[PDB]
């Protein structure tokens, strides 16, 4: 009829790929995040902000390449190409670490476009939208570690760089400054992740193992009609199996796949809440009781009071080359030595 | 027909399983595989001969096969020197030639030769049910292994000699005259506890004991071969076992996985059958060498070796064992079970003799102690020696680390293969290897559990 | 004081494990 | 301690002998079969 | 020297699949 | 009839609720032993010299440790790899000082989980399934045995095994990163890909099946009453789910076969865990991880710094502080 | 000495056996279990060639 | 007919293995 | 190399990689029938 | 005598090239054992003769 009708005819015409009303967001706003990450890992140095030569052009490998965060003096600016820090001078913008703020803040909309594309195909093909609500959890994770954590903590410099050997620096950064280990929200997170990795292997090694009998040869992959009104695995038999070995066992394969949906997103949301609490520097650092008892009684020495005395050894050694904008050079007497280990 | 999917019922990635009822092609597969093994044994040997340098110690070059010939003692002298390369060259070239013959036989049976030998050859033919014939083939294999053990016994007893690492004045090639074949001693090691101090058969120390145990195995395997050629299995074993094709593979996989674990724990700990001059120092040997080197250093300056109290009250240099002996200190109190030939002449009734550490230190012992702490087994995957917090100084990984890790992984995978096949063979003999039948279902006859 | 709270919570978790294993509803047929 | 050690060896060897003479006692026929 | 080893390695490698090429061409049961 | 026949019939019955089998006679009493020692030793264990340097370490709840910091202390290093049972000790006030219940519980728990894997074979064979549950259960068994058995064999002491506690686990992990650099090791990255892919595939399959449930109930009651137990009707339209996935990403990354999908779910995280199980066993024998120290060098010869040259500083900081009272000679950890 | 202990570490004895009193228990359990099994042999399958395999 | 897909994939595999071998050779002693 | 076999030092250094190529040869041989 | 080794060794390597190229082709052709049979016999005989000649000449090389 009118406008917004032929534009709905097309964008919903079917081809090999599927561009849609939010594919019009997803395909342009992403793919430049991929190009910018590849460009920063291949061509672009980090000599000026950090002090680290981290490009393919400067001898680094696939493990040790990273699009690096800007310096601390670029406190919380958005770091546009044009504007008050680069003025459109593209070479100086790439030198000042604007590529990280390009890729992160540009793919934050890529996640939104992808979840809306996932939400739009589920309306096109008339299905229930449970595939959409699961992908909200890695969006929560991405926002929590790349977006909310550098905002309230004096710099984009204190953010995990887009790399492989830089994520490791970020992990040891939390392990030696924040003690992210003792966070109960992180306990929730590892329980969700590792239990989902459990239950995947359980279900996969159960379903095709209590399988029915349809074919002739021992290759049981060739005996499945995709247009089938029967089953392909004996629910009664697997129930009796796991009931007699393990005790409690499922009986409702609605609830089974819903539980597989529910575990890792619960883990990742309950990790995102703790990453927020760490962004505000409400860290799960030392307690009251064992510390006031160990200051009094010398020979106490729990693994707790060894982890604290080890994290101090992390934080006093790595900082003087991790963050040069502090401008501190420790003398060797100040460092935690350990009496000639 | 033969090499088909939809008639044989096996996919392309399960192709070897189409040879379960094909004796000639199965034989060709095995002989081609033996050709591959002999060809690798020739090729890596000649590669190490081409890259070998004699002035440099053998463990500093990253070589694994040349020490296996040097332990037998071709072309070596006293102290672990290397005098020749032509025995190593002969040992390479003979395998490199014999692999061609085995490859030709394997390709001939796997392409032209007949599929079923049971039709025109009532000797070589075999059915997987035929228990007397299976015991026949097992007897022939045991007799060949017995002659293989007696070859080593003859090489020790009569032919040249074997490089002992416990001869005085450094290790030396000697001829075994009296192999200790006491049954109450040799069947001790098979029963001893596999934990520390005691140790399992990795705690073997004497070349006399090694060659005597091989005399035992050479008699025993020949007796077992003569047993199984003329006997059949008895009914307590004819009902206990699953008699099929894949089951015979299932037993051998678990056996060879145990073989791999024992080889790993041999090659990491032992210094008798894997001598320190050829493979390098071991785990406890590195720490013992370091403590002995710093003690010999600090003794000749003025500080006492006995009354030198350490940081926490315990001895900095010498302290005690849990069982009362006198040993080194630091962290080699976990490694006080070490017994090496550079240390045992300095070791008395209570352990480390203080008088011998004052008066009886040997210069070759000083040299071995000075080089072992330098070439301690601290590798990396990118071949950078030392700890992970070490700069790119020395291109060194010990061969003991490679042997131990490689054989531990290759034994663990054979263990997983045994857990595969021992399940699948009994399931196929039972008759539900392909799935639960929809009509006759074993669960819906049973009681509920509530 | 708090050690009894710790022990009570662990024993209560194990008790709920016990009742979940043995006193479940029977998974019944058609 | 020896009074304990005889008891530990007794329990261990009882369970191991029960294991071995269980698996010798006609195992691969106690299935649903054919 | 690398310049001879590369050509020798190309010969040793190309000895492999040209067997399959000749057998697929001339009418073999590959 | 006979006593042995009736006993074998009872022990290979399938009508008793928790199945036993013939591996169960080692699975059940040995794990009950390990549990009954662990509950006592988590609560009332006296302090243990973990270091052999005459410094006892508190690990139990009664001596000022909560649930997170409570741990069973491993055996002292002077005890080494020596087998140290109760009867070789002098008293029970001497067996608990030198790391006793760790030595007991670990050697019990390993046999327990191996016989549990055998039991998972045995009940599948008794019911008439196909027997490959134990193959999948071989992965966490390997992951347990690598940290409890293989790594203390490699290091020569039972000290460096993993302490049985929450706050002790991390003190194992961080010192392991210090001495062996586990992150720069390609097996460990394969295992990280294993666990993350396992979470992804579990959430993805549980999304794409729950998004296609055939309606059998109303919109007021539960959506889980639509599956009556023991039926023969496929409750999820797998054709529509595969069509949705093919529209979503790819039509040549199809996995249209449900059985191929389940093989992929069974083989992604298991093979993921196997490579870390080998990686721990390789780092046990001091086959260290990667090392990129001083790689990026300018044209003069001076040393530049990278993320590897920051992780080197962090590992130096961990290494010069772990085991603070023992190390005197400058290396060999 | 000061106290009393078995001193069984590092010895290298078969099956960890110290007393013959300790040694008889192995056979005293093994033989009785074998005898119970050999009595229970009555109610099993014994056969000429009725073999349980493919 | 045409050049078959297996003969295409063999040559793609060799042209991948050569580039990866050059990647290891530039990994060892080059920067 | 000990003696006059010295000019074969190039083709010695190609030998141990050769046994690995049999797996790839089997994959190419089963791709020759287009996996059937 | 060195050249007497090296010509025989190059001949041995080239005969081995001829074997690795042709002998699987002759085996896998459906009438190749009927057609090329004496050629395979003469090739194997020549291969064995070259191996024994190199082995004898390595004694005379001093
Ligand atoms: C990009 C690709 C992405 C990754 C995809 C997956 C990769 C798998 C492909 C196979 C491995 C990569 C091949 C290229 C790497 C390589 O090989 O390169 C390695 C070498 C070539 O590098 C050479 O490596 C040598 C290593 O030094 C050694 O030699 C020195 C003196 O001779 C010292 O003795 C030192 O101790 C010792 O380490 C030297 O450093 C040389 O200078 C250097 O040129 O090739 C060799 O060795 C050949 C390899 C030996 C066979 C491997 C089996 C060995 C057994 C271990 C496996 C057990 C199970 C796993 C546990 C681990
Ligand atoms: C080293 C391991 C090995 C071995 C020995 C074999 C051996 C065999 N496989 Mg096999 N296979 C393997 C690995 C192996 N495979 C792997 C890894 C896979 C998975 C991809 C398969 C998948 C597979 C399938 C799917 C099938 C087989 C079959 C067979 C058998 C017949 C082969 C045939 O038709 O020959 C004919 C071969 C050709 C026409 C090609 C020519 C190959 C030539 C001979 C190579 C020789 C090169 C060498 C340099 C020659 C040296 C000569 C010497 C004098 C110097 C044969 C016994 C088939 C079977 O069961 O037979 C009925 C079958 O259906 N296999
Ligand atoms: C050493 C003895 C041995 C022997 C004789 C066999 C023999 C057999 N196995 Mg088997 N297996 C073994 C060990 C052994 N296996 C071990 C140790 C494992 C554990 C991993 C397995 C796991 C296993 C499974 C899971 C299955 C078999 C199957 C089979 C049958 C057909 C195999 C086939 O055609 O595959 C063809 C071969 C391939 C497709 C090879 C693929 C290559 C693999 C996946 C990776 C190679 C890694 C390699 C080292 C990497 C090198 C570097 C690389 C860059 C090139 C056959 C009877 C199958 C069957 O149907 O049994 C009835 C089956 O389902 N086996
Ligand atoms: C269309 C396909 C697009 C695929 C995107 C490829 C992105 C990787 C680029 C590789 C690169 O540029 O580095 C290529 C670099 C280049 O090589 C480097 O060159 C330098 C020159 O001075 C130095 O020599 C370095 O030492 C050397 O490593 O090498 C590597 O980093 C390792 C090789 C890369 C291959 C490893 C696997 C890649 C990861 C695959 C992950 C798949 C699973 C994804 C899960 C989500
Ligand atoms: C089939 C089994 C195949 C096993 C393959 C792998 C073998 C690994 C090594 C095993 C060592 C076997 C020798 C026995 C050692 C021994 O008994 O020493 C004796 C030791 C301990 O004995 C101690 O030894 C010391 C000597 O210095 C002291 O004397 C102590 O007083 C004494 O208690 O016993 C054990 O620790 C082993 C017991 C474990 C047995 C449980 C097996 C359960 C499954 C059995 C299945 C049937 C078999
Ligand atoms: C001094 C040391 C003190 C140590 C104390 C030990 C405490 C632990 C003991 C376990 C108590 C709980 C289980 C008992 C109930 C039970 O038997 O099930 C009830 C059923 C009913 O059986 C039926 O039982 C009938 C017998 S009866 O009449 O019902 O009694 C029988 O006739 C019938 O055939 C059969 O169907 O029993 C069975 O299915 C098998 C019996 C054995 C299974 C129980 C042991 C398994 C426990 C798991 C151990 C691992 C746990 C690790 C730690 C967390
Ligand atoms: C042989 C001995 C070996 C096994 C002994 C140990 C058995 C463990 C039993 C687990 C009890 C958990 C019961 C869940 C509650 C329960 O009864 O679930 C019951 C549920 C039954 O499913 P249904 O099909 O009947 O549900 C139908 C629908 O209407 C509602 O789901 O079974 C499961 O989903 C299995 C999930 C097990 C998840 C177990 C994870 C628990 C982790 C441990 C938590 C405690 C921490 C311990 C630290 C102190
Ligand atoms: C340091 C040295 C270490 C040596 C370790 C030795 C390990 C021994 C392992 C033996 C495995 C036996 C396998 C089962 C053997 C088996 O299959 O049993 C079955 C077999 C008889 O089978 P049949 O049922 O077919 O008998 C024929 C008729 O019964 C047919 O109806 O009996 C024997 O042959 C026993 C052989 C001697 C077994 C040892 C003697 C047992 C009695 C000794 C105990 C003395 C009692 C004293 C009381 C206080
Ligand atoms: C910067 C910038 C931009 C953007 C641009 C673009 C758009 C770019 C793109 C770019 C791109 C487009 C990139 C890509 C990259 C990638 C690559 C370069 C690849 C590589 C790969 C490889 C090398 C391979 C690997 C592998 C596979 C997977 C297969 C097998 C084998 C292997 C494993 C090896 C703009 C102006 C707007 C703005 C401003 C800034
Ligand atoms: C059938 C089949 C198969 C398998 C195959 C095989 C494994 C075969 C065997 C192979 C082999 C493995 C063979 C071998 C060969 C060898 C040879 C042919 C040799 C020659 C000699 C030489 C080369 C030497 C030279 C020289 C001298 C004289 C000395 C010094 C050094 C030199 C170098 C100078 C496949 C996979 C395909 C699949 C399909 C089926
Ligand atoms: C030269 C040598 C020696 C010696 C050696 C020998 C003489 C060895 C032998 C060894 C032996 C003599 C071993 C044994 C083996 C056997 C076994 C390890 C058995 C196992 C068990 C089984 C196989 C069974 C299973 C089951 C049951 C439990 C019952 C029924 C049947 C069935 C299958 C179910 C010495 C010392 C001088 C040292 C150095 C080296
Ligand atoms: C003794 C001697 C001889 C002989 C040698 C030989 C035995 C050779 C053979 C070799 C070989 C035997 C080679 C092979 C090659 C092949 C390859 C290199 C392949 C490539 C391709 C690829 C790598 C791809 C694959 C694929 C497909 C397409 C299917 C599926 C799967 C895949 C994707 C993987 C001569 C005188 C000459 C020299 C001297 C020494
Ligand atoms: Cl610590
Ligand atoms: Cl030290
Ligand atoms: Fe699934």
């Amino acid at each position: 009829r009118t406008w917004f009708d032929d534009a709905d005819d097309w964008l919903r015409q079917d081809r090999f790929v599927f561009v849609g009303w939010s594919g019009l967001l997803l395909f342009p706003c992403a793919y430049f995040a991929l190009g910018g990450w590849l460009t920063g890992t291949t061509f672009v140095t980090s000599w000026y902000t950090h002090g680290l030569a981290t490009s393919y052009l400067e001898g680094c490998n696939f493990l040790t390449a990273a699009v690096s965060t800007p310096a601390n003096s670029m406190a919380h600016s958005l770091l546009f190409v044009w504007g008050p820090e680069a003025q459109g001078d593209f070479t100086r913008w790439c030198q000042l670490g604007g590529l990280w703020a390009f890729v992160a803040l540009h793919g934050a909309f890529g996640l939104i476009g992808f979840m809306l594309r996932q939400f739009e195909i589920a309306r096109s093909v008339n299905l229930r939208p449970y595939n959409a609500i699961a992908f909200s959890a890695p969006i929560a994770v991405f926002v929590s570690v790349f977006l909310i954590y550098p905002l309230g903590q004096s710099g984009w410099f204190f953010a995990p760089s887009f790399g492989v050997a830089a994520i490791f620096r970020f992990i040891l950064f939390f392990q030696g400054f924040h003690n992210w280990t003792l966070n109960p929200f992180h306990m929730m997170g590892v329980a969700g992740v590792l239990g989902a990795a459990l239950l995947c292997a359980i279900h996969g090694a159960t379903v095709e193992n209590t399988l029915f009998e349809d074919g002739d040869g021992a290759n049981t992959f060739r005996a499945f009609n995709p247009t089938q009104a029967e089953e392909t695995y004996s629910m009664v038999t697997a129930n009796r199996f796991w009931s007699q070995i393990f005790g409690v066992a499922f009986s409702n394969k609605r609830w089974l796949h819903f539980f597989m949906l529910l575990v890792p997103v619960t883990g990742l949301w309950m990790s995102a809440i703790g990453v927020v609490g760490l962004a505000l520097n409400l860290r799960a650092y030392d307690f009251v009781s064992q510390e006031i008892r160990a200051a009094e009684d010398p020979e106490f020495e729990t693994f707790y009071t060894k982890n604290i005395l080890l994290n101090e050894g992390i934080r006093a050694w790595m900082a003087a080359q991790d963050q040069p904008h502090e401008r501190l050079v420790f003398p060797e007497e100040v460092l935690p030595r350990g009496n000639a280990l | 027909g033969g090499r088909d999917q939809e008639t044989t019922g096996f996919a392309w990635w399960s192709g070897n399983a189409r040879l379960i009822n094909l004796s000639g092609k199965l034989l060709g597969a095995h002989v081609a595989h033996a050709g591959l093994i002999v060809f690798w044994a020739g090729a890596m040997n000649l590669f190490e001969v081409s890259h070998f340098v004699p002035e440099k110690p053998m463990y500093e070059q990253g070589l694994i096969l040349l020490p296996h010939i040097a332990t037998l003692g071709y072309g070596v002298g006293p102290g672990g020197e290397i005098i020749d390369t032509f025995p190593y060259f002969v040992s390479g070239v003979l395998h490199l030639i014999s692999s061609a013959v085995l490859g030709f036989g394997g390709v001939y049976h796997s392409l032209i030769g007949p599929e079923t030998l049971e039709e025109s050859y009532p000797f070589f033919g075999y059915v997987w049910k035929d228990k007397n014939k299976m015991t026949n083939i097992l007897g022939y294999h045991l007799i060949m292994l017995g002659l293989g053990a007696w070859l080593l016994v003859w090489k020790a007893m009569y032919f040249g000699g074997v490089y002992d690492t416990w001869a005085p004045g450094g290790g030396d090639v000697r001829v075994i005259t009296n192999p200790t074949t006491n049954a109450a001693v040799i069947f001790g090691y098979l029963v001893k506890s596999p934990f520390g101090g005691d140790g399992w058969i990795c705690s073997v120390d004497n070349m006399e004991d090694i060659i005597g145990g091989h005399i035992w195995i050479g008699t025993l395997e020949i007796l077992g071969g003569i047993w199984h050629i003329y006997t059949t299995p008895w009914p307590w074993a004819r009902r206990a076992f699953v008699w099929s094709g894949e089951a015979y593979l299932s037993y051998s996989l678990g056996a060879i996985g145990v073989m791999g674990f024992i080889a790993c724990c041999m090659s990491w700990f032992n210094n008798t059958a894997y001598p320190s001059e050829f493979y390098g120092p071991t785990g406890p040997e590195a720490s013992q060498s370091q403590a002995f080197t710093f003690l010999v250093r600090d003794q000749r300056l003025g500080a006492n070796v006995a009354s030198a109290q350490g940081p926490t009250g315990l001895g900095k240099y010498l302290m005690r064992s849990p069982t009362g002996e006198i040993i080194f200190g630091g962290e080699t109190m976990r490694f006080w079970d070490f017994r090496g030939p550079w240390l045992e002449p300095l070791r008395g009734p209570n352990g480390l003799d203080l008088n011998k550490l004052k008066n009886d230190i040997q210069p070759w012992q000083e040299r071995r102690a000075a080089e072992y702490m330098t070439h301690a087994p601290l590798g990396s995957l990118n071949s950078v020696g030392g700890v992970a917090t070490e700069i790119n100084a020395v291109n060194f990984v010990s061969p003991r680390s490679w042997l131990a890790c490689s054989h531990f992984c290759l034994g663990f995978f054979f263990f997983i293969g045994h857990l595969w096949h021992a399940g699948r063979a009994r399931a196929a003999a039972a008759g539900f290897e392909k799935g639960i039948d929809r009509f006759d279902e074993p669960v819906l006859s049973m009681r509920p559990l509530d | 004081m708090e050690a009894l709270v710790y022990t009570f919570l662990l024993v209560g978790t194990l008790g709920i494990i016990f009742f979940s294993i043995f006193f479940r509803d029977p998974p019944r047929m058609i | 301690m020896l009074t304990l050690k005889i008891f530990v060896y007794t329990v261990v060897t009882f369970f191991v002998c029960l294991f071995i003479f269980g698996f010798l006692s006609n195992d691969p026929a106690r299935n649903p079969g054919k | 020297e690398l310049a001879l080893t590369l050509v020798s390695l190309v010969l040793v490698v190309s000895a492999g699949p040209l067997v399959v090429v000749l057998l697929s061409a001339r009418g073999g049961n590959l | 009839s006979s006593l042995w026949a009736r006993f074998c019939e009872w022990i290979t019955s399938t009508e008793n609720r928790l199945y036993i089998g013939w591996f169960g006679v080692i699975m059940i009493p040995c794990l009950l032993t390990a549990t009954s020692v662990f509950i006592i030793a988590f609560i009332a264990a006296p302090p243990v010299d973990i270091d052999g340097i005459r410094e006892p370490v508190s690990g139990s709840l009664l001596y000022g440790n909560n649930i997170i910091t409570g741990a069973v202390i491993p055996t002292s290093n002077a005890i080494g790899l020596h087998f140290y049972p109760i009867w070789e000790a002098a008293s029970l006030d001497e067996w608990l000082y030198n790391g006793g219940p760790y030595q007991l519980i670990v050697c019990h728990f390993l046999l327990g989980v191996y016989c549990y894997m055998g039991r998972e074979w045995e009940l599948s064979f008794r019911l008439g399934m196909r027997p490959w549950i134990a193959v999948a259960y071989s992965a966490p068994v390997a992951a347990a045995s690598a940290v409890f058995l293989v790594y203390p064999i490699g290091q020569g002491s039972f000290s460096d095994g993993m302490p049985l506690g929450i706050s002790g686990t991390f003190n194992f992990m961080i010192v392991f990163q210090a001495e062996h650099n586990i992150l720069m090791h390609p097996f460990h990255m394969l295992g990280v890909a294993g666990v993350f892919g396992g979470s992804l595939f579990s959430a993805m399959h549980g999304s794409l099946v729950t998004s296609s449930l055939i309606r059998e109930t109303t919109e007021n009651e539960s959506a889980n009453e639509g599956y009556r137990f023991g039926q023969e009707e496929e409750t999820y339209n797998i054709v529509a789910a595969h069509g949705y996935f093919g529209r979503l990403i790819f039509q040549y990354a199809s996995f249209n076969n449900s059985r191929s999908l389940h093989f992929f779910l069974a083989a992604w995280p298991v093979i993921g865990i196997w490579f870390t199980a080998l990686g721990l066993s390789t780092m046990a024998f001091n086959l260290n991880g990667f090392n990129f120290n001083q790689s990026v060098v300018d044209s003069q010869g001076r040393v530049l710094n990278t993320w590897a040259d920051i992780i080197n500083r962090a590992n130096l900081g961990m290494e010069v502080m772990h085991e603070r009272n023992a190390h005197n000679f400058p290396l060999d950890l | 000495l000061v106290d009393e202990r078995m001193n069984g570490d590092g010895t290298g004895r078969p099956f960890g056996v110290n007393d013959p009193v300790l040694g008889w228990v192995l056979l005293g359990v093994f033989g009785t279990m074998w005898a119970i099994w050999f009595i229970g042999q009555k109610d099993l399958g014994d056969f000429e060639d009725a073999d349980d395999g493919l | 007919g045409r050049i078959p897909l297996w003969l295409v994939g063999t040559e793609e595999g060799t042209l991948a293995i050569g580039a990866i071998s050059c990647f290891f050779y530039g990994f060892l002693c080059w920067f | 190399l000990p003696e006059a076999y010295a000019p074969f030092a190039p083709i010695v250094d190609v030998l141990p990689v050769i046994p690995v190529f049999f797996i790839l040869l089997a994959f190419v041989w089963q791709a020759a029938v287009s996996f059937r | 005598m060195t050249s007497i080794l090296q010509v025989a060794l190059l001949a041995l390597i080239f005969v081995s090239f001829a074997l690795v190229v042709g002998v699987p082709v002759v085996f896998a052709t459906p009438n190749g054992w009927t057609d090329n049979k004496g050629a395979v016999f003469s090739g194997l005989s020549l291969w064995l003769l070259l191996v024994f000649v190199v082995g004898i000449l390595n004694s005379f090389v001093v």
